[PDB]
DNA sequence: CTTGACAAAAGTGTTAAATTGTGCTATACTGGGAGCTGTCACGGATGC
């Protein structure tokens, strides 16, 4: 369970910061993943999900 | 009544194991991470380890690998924050290879978690050990780290062999630094283990217990009598004071133990009694003579005064020290003859 | 009490001989284990 969000020039977070409700994620603040969790940085895929997640 | 083993041992069960397919990912993604960690020593010029584990700080916690080493270690705004600064100027081709990184890191921590269920089953035929069960175990894992970061996949071996291979070391290792109370050092243990060994081995053909002439006649070249006894002697461990006794439940072992380490009521008079009358069998001599020999003896400043420095102090050379204090003995000599107060304290 | 000459005691520097600490072994090994009874009264936390 999580939210794709697919970028395209690097990114300015690493795999195992938090989140944020549209907070910068990749390309100079192109995509702001809106949602709480976990965010993955997949570089294979290219694209950068956030699960569903507290901080708890 | 909530058992220390069954908590780990259902704590490596939530884990699966790893086929094939899963061991060969794990570790080509590990080393993976490290050459991409060599190749970010480049980048920034740092070391090794030095970004290896700035990796670690932003993965198995945060606040919490650097707040607890102890102490003093590194400073966590100073030598750790400035270097993930550091390396966020970079472009593309060198950025990922900090993902790369990271990714190997936790691949690390998957395989030496997957290869757990092995490490457990290794402790097991080492029990009876100086240590218990988890005790064991534990520092059995630790060969297991050492054995993942040594591992290499591909010479196609099953990691299973070269694991097992430090395990079964760390435990050995584990032992000789614990085992006895004292501590004995490696090669210690090591020719000990060799003569229970032989001992085991000759008892069983001949039907009885060697000699120390035998044990070392089969133990080559050096081994006499006097060795093999000796290191027996240090074989032994110390015995606990708890020890019970007899039929009796009550009676311990260490209140039959007494303190000569400390004057017996008898000495500290009889010490007092030497120091005085001592002292007033000295007032029947010269003001000087009676004075050197109490600062020869160290009655004065408590050390010995060399009759250099006796003479030095009193202007006169050393011979003339010398003479003062054999004829001033005498001269006691000649009283203690008659009053034989001091004439005690003969031992 | 003194001055010089000397053996022995005690010093100090470099080295030979031990003692001690560390590392690795790649076929494949992948969840331990030992159980022990013939109390007894009571006081408190916990569970129906």
């Amino acid at each position: 369970k999580a939210r794709v969000y697919p970028f395209e020039d690097d990114v300015e977070v690493t795999t195992g910061d938090r989140v944020a409700p549209g907070d910068v994620l990749a390309d100079g603040g192109k995509v702001k993943s809106e949602i709480y969790g976990r965010v993955e940085v997949d570089l294979v895929r290219n694209v950068v999900r956030v699960v569903e997640s507290y901080d708890i | 009544t909530s058992d220390p083993v069954r908590q780990y041992l259902h704590e490596i069960g939530q884990v699966p194991l790893l086929t094939l397919e899963e061991e060969i990912d794990l570790a080509r993604k590990v080393e993976e991470g490290m050459e991409a960690i060599k190749k970010l020593s480049e980048a920034t010029g740092l070391d090794q380890e030095l970004i290896r584990e700035v990796v670690r700080a932003k993965i198995l916690g945060t606040a919490r690998i650097q707040k607890i080493p102890g102490l003093k270690e590194k400073p966590d705004p100073k030598t750790v924050e400035e270097v993930d600064g550091k390396l966020k100027s970079l472009p593309k081709e060198l950025k990922r290879y900090l993902h790369i990184a990271r990714e190997g890191e936790a691949a690390r921590q998957h395989l030496i978690e997957a290869n757990l269920r092995l490490v457990v089953s290794i402790a097991k035929k080492y029990t009876g050990r100086g240590l218990s069960f988890l005790d064991l175990i534990q520092e059995g894992n630790q060969g297991l780290i050492r054995a993942v970061e040594k591992f290499e996949y591909k010479r196609r071996f099953k990691f299973s062999t070269y694991a097992t291979w430090w395990i079964r070391q760390a435990i050995n290792r584990a032992i000789a630094d614990q085992a006895r109370t004292i501590r004995i050092p490696v090669h210690m243990v090591e020719t000990i283990n060799k003569l229970s060994r032989t001992a085991r081995q000759l008892q069983q053909e001949l039907g009885r217990e060697p000699s120390y002439e035998e044990i070392a006649e089969a133990m080559g070249p050096g081994w006499d009598a006097k060795r093999v006894e000796e290191t027996l002697k240090i074989a032994q461990e110390p015995v606990s004071l708890e020890t019970p006794i007899g039929d009796e439940k009550d009676s311990f072992y260490g209140d039959f133990i007494p303190d000569e380490n400390l004057p017996s009521p008898v000495e500290a008079a009889a010490q007092s009694l030497l120091s005085e009358e001592l002292e007033k069998a000295l007032s029947k001599l010269s003001e000087r003579e009676a004075m050197v020999l109490k600062l020869r003896k160290g009655l004065i400043d408590g050390r010995e005064h060399t009759l250099e420095e006796v003479g030095a102090y009193f202007g006169v050379t050393r011979e003339r020290i010398r003479q003062i204090e054999n004829k001033a003995l005498r001269k006691l000599k000649y009283h203690e003859s008659r009053t034989r107060k001091l004439r005690d304290f003969l031992e």
